[PDB]
């Protein structure tokens, strides 16, 4: 008993998507197929079902004449398909499996596809230091406007491997854009240079940034 | 066409009892809206404790339990694990579709508590010819691992062209964040005060530079 479905896709805006999921184990008739959409930063949200049997499904109107659940018996594969796809249908998108009302709940979940709605052609980032204008000291890379992920930030060719912090990356412009902030002590800077290491293989591109003071 | 609320997020100790609650902005919580708790653990990991209100299903470390209090319906961890310390969704039925809450973010001390360690950067120079500034506020080290994020640029409050990323938690076990306000470099000549101030705990700093 796993439901597999695929773990990405790339999709441009105004196409649409056909996700799948492939019920492996004891039954999909005595199941019912559930989909759930997470976008980080807003929880879940019920997309429908969809009934094995009979094909006879029920949805939330958000997304009336957006999702349309099928199934496809001799495979025990459960499909949503998404038209017309924009930049909110962005999202980690789930087929859970449900027991009769009969104890009622989400029992097995599968691990959720990565839609990615997005124009955006490979695209190298664009190194840009993070500097103090003032004991330690907090010294950053601002790697912004990259596609695809995901970008390799180190410090000083590995050399400063604490007081580094690298975040996740935040979508917006249909490109990605993180930092890293290092807090090397009060004593290093000015005095020893400081350099971060920005990688972005999806495009082969490798890049030094010397944070300078200004 | 129903909401479904669930507390921010919940502090409970290791051997603790905590307990969850699911509200319905259409009516206290009928044995017909059959709350399916569902745990998140990172990196996307789903599954249910409990359905049909009462019902755990199989496998579910009997500690976890439903039920309903007053109006709204329950999930009561019983000696709350430090393996617990994850986001919980609850479900609620209503005749034809289903509808997932706000969840909980629980935090199971496993530390002592931490306070965020801030620090907002300027918009470096190259990037102002390029006729973009943004500006980059950090956070790290704070612990539980929920903060609100708050821009004033010159002393007014901004409500656009600012995104944070979800709290991360770090290599110690203590959570980080980053937030990022966008700017044309023409809007940054504009105004002159700027500051990023995070809450954590109810408690604010503030980290301002002037231009």
């Amino acid at each position: 008993v796993q439901l597999q479905q695929p773990g990405a896709e790339l999709v441009k805006p105004g196409a649409s998507v056909k996700l799948s999921c492939k019920a492996s184990g004891y039954t999909f008739t005595s199941y019912w197929m559930h989909w759930v959409k997470q976008r980080p930063g807003r929880g879940l949200e019920w997309i429908g079902r969809i009934d094995p049997n009979s094909g006879g499904t029920a949805y939330n109107e958000k997304f009336k004449s957006k999702a349309t659940l099928t199934v496809d018996k001799p495979s025990s594969t459960a499909y949503m398909q998404l038209s017309s796809l924009t930049s909110e249908d962005s999202a980690v998108y789930y087929c859970a499996r449900y027991d009769y009302y009969g104890g009622s709940y989400f029992d097995y979940w599968g691990q959720g596809t990565t839609l990615t709605v997005s124009s955006a052609k490979t695209t190298p980032p664009s190194v840009y230091p993070l500097a103090p204008g003032s004991s330690m000291v907090t010294l950053g890379c601002l790697v912004k406007g990259y596609f695809p992920e995901p970008v390799t930030v180190t410090w000083n060719s590995g050399s400063l491997s604490s007081g580094v912090h690298t975040f996740p990356a935040v979508l917006q412009s249909d490109l990605y854009t993180l930092s890293s902030s290092v807090t090397v002590p009060s004593s290093p800077w000015p005095s020893e240079t400081v350099t971060c290491n920005v990688a972005h293989p999806a495009s082969s591109t490798k890049v030094d940034k010397k944070i300078v003071p200004r | 066409q129903a909401v479904v609320t669930q507390e921010s997020a919940l502090t409970t100790s290791p051997g603790e009892t905590v307990t969850l609650t699911c509200r319905s902005s259409t009516g206290a919580v009928t044995t017909s809206n059959y709350a399916n708790w569902v745990q998140e653990k990172p990196d996307h990991l789903f599954t249910g404790l409990i359905g049909g209100t009462n019902n755990r299903a199989p496998g579910v470390p009997a500690r976890f339990s439903g039920s309903l209090i007053g109006d709204k319906a329950a999930l009561t961890i019983t000696g709350a694990q430090t393996e617990d310390e994850a986001i919980y969704f609850c479900a609620l039925w209503y005749s034809n579709h289903w509808v997932f809450g706000g969840g909980t973010g629980l935090t199971v001390l496993g530390q002592p508590k931490s306070s965020p360690s801030v620090t907002l950067f300027p918009p470096s120079s190259e990037e102002l010819e390029t006729n973009k500034a943004t500006l980059v506020c950090t956070i790290t080290d704070f612990y539980p691992g929920v903060v609100t994020v708050d821009w004033k640029v010159d002393g007014t409050p901004v409500t656009q062209g600012m995104e944070t990323t979800q709290p991360s938690k770090q290599s110690n076990n203590k959570y980080m964040a980053s937030s990022y306000l966008t700017l044309t470099a023409r809007a940054w000549e504009r105004h002159s005060s700027y500051s990023c101030q995070v809450t954590h705990e109810g408690h604010t700093v503030e980290k301002s530079l002037s231009r």
